[PDB]
Order: structure tokens, then C-alpha cells, then sequence
């Protein structure tokens, strides 16, 4: 999604 | 080969990237070939075999967990953050695809962290195109775990697909693949290491990379129905 993985970072 | 300051900062490196395979994913290979064969754990699973079965039974999940693994790879979270989004962007359903191979036997695949078990017949059987979506997978994995890796190989074979110097978009490609190729020098001493028997394992799992990318744009392909 792109935005879940621009979070866990 | 020796065994050299080289090499055994090669295995730290493995044991490092095994140590974070293992804290990410609470499934992993070892415990899924154990469920699936006899020396299982504990419950069985349910087995949804027919449309009855599926009635007494009644990928968000696992790229948060993909994610936190990506982070415990070193050099990585050093990159610029635009590029860490890119390489686990287009690189995520190469590892899911890759570790839904470690859940799945030739009868069908594990499902629910190992509570269920759907069989490979019975997805095909649903109404197209639904029957055709996990159908490309179990003809991957069969071929993919013809290799038998286990979780060490895995966990460097992971490490290696998200630090992909070919994504689409990416502003710096020198610094990851320095990484890469130290990822990959890794890669090799541990399948040299853990299986004699294999000739160019090395060489044959570097070419189900491409199999994965055309998995990957078989799915999309399916996703626009």
C-alpha cells in the first residue's frame, strides 16, 4: 500500500 | 575456500539475519514442514477439502512483518527513506510469494498460522477466476521447494530480494547494491555450507528470482478482475 510501509520505518 | 576473517564475518552475518528472520515471523519453514508432516506440534489444523469443509470452518498481516525484518538488515535503514519505501514496495510480494513456499505441500496450503489447511484442488475448483489465483503459486512451490532450503537459507535469500538495485524509482542504486552484493558473497557460503549435494544451488535459486517477478505480474494481471 505504500503508506503501511511508510510507517513502520 | 578457507575459513578466514571474511568468511566468518560472511556467517556472523548469517546468524544475524537468522536471529531477525526468526523474532519477525512467528511462522517460519521448520515449524510449518513440521505441522504439515507427521512430527507435528500441537492442534491439528482444520483441513477445507470440499465446500462442506469450508462451511465447519467457516497480506496486510505480513507486510508489517516484512518491514521489520527489512529494518534489522545492515545498511539499510542508513539508506535514503524514499528508497527504503520503493525496494519494500515493489519487493514485498517476492517475499510473500517466497515464504507462502515454506506453508504449502502438494496436497494444498497452510492457512490461519497453521489452524486451517485448504487444499490445492479445492482452490482451482471456484469459479474463474477466483480458481486460478493460487494455482500459479503451488506450481512455484513445488518447484521452489524441490530446492529444500531451510530457515538460515532463507533468511539471507529474503535479504537479497529486498535489496534490489533494479526497482523502479530509485534515487541512490550504488549504496544498495554494495549491500546486495554483500547479501549475495552470504547467500552463496551458506548454500555451499549446507548442502553438498546441490551443484549450483547458488545459481538456480538466483534464477527463481525471475520466477517470482512473473508470478508477481501474473497476479496484478489477476488482480484487475
Amino acid at each position: 500500500l505504500e503508506a503501511i510501509i511508510r510507517k513502520a520505518l | 575456500m578457507q575459513l578466514n576473517p571474511e568468511s566468518a564475518d560472511l556467517r556472523a552475518l548469517a546468524k544475524h539475519l537468522y536471529d531477525s528472520y526468526i523474532k519477525s515471523f512467528p511462522l517460519t519453514k521448520a515449524k510449518a514442514r513440521a505441522i504439515l508432516t507427521g512430527k507435528t506440534t500441537d492442534k491439528s489444523p482444520f483441513v477445507i477439502y470440499d465446500m462442506n469443509s469450508l462451511m465447519m470452518g467457516e497480506s496486510v498481516e505480513a507486510v508489517q512483518e516484512i518491514t521489520e525484518y527489512a529494518k534489522s538488515i545492515p545498511g539499510f535503514v542508513n539508506l535514503d527513506l524514499n528508497d527504503q519505501v520503493t525496494l519494500l514496495k515493489y519487493g514485498v510480494h517476492e517475499i510473500i510469494y517466497t515464504m507462502l513456499a515454506s506453508l504449502m505441500n502438494k496436497d494444498g496450503v497452510l492457512i490461519s498460522e497453521g489452524q486451517g489447511f485448504m487444499t490445492r484442488e479445492f482452490l482451482k475448483s471456484l469459479r474463474k477466476p477466483f480458481g486460478d489465483f493460487m494455482e500459479p503459486k503451488f506450481e512455484f512451490a513445488v518447484k521452489f521447494n524441490a530446492l529444500e532450503l531451510d530457515d538460515s537459507d532463507l533468511a539471507i535469500f529474503i535479504a537479497v530480494i529486498i535489496l534490489s538495485g533494479d526497482r523502479p524509482g530509485l534515487l541512490n542504486v550504488k549504496p544498495i547494491e554494495d549491500i546486495q552484493d554483500n547479501l549475495l558473497q552470504a547467500l552463496e557460503l551458506q548454500l555451499k555450507l549446507n548442502h553438498p549435494e546441490s551443484s549450483q544451488l547458488f545459481a538456480k535459486l538466483l534464477q527463481k528470482m525471475t520466477d517470482l517477478r512473473q508470478i508477481v505480474t501474473e497476479h496484478v494481471q489477476l488482480l484487475q478482475v
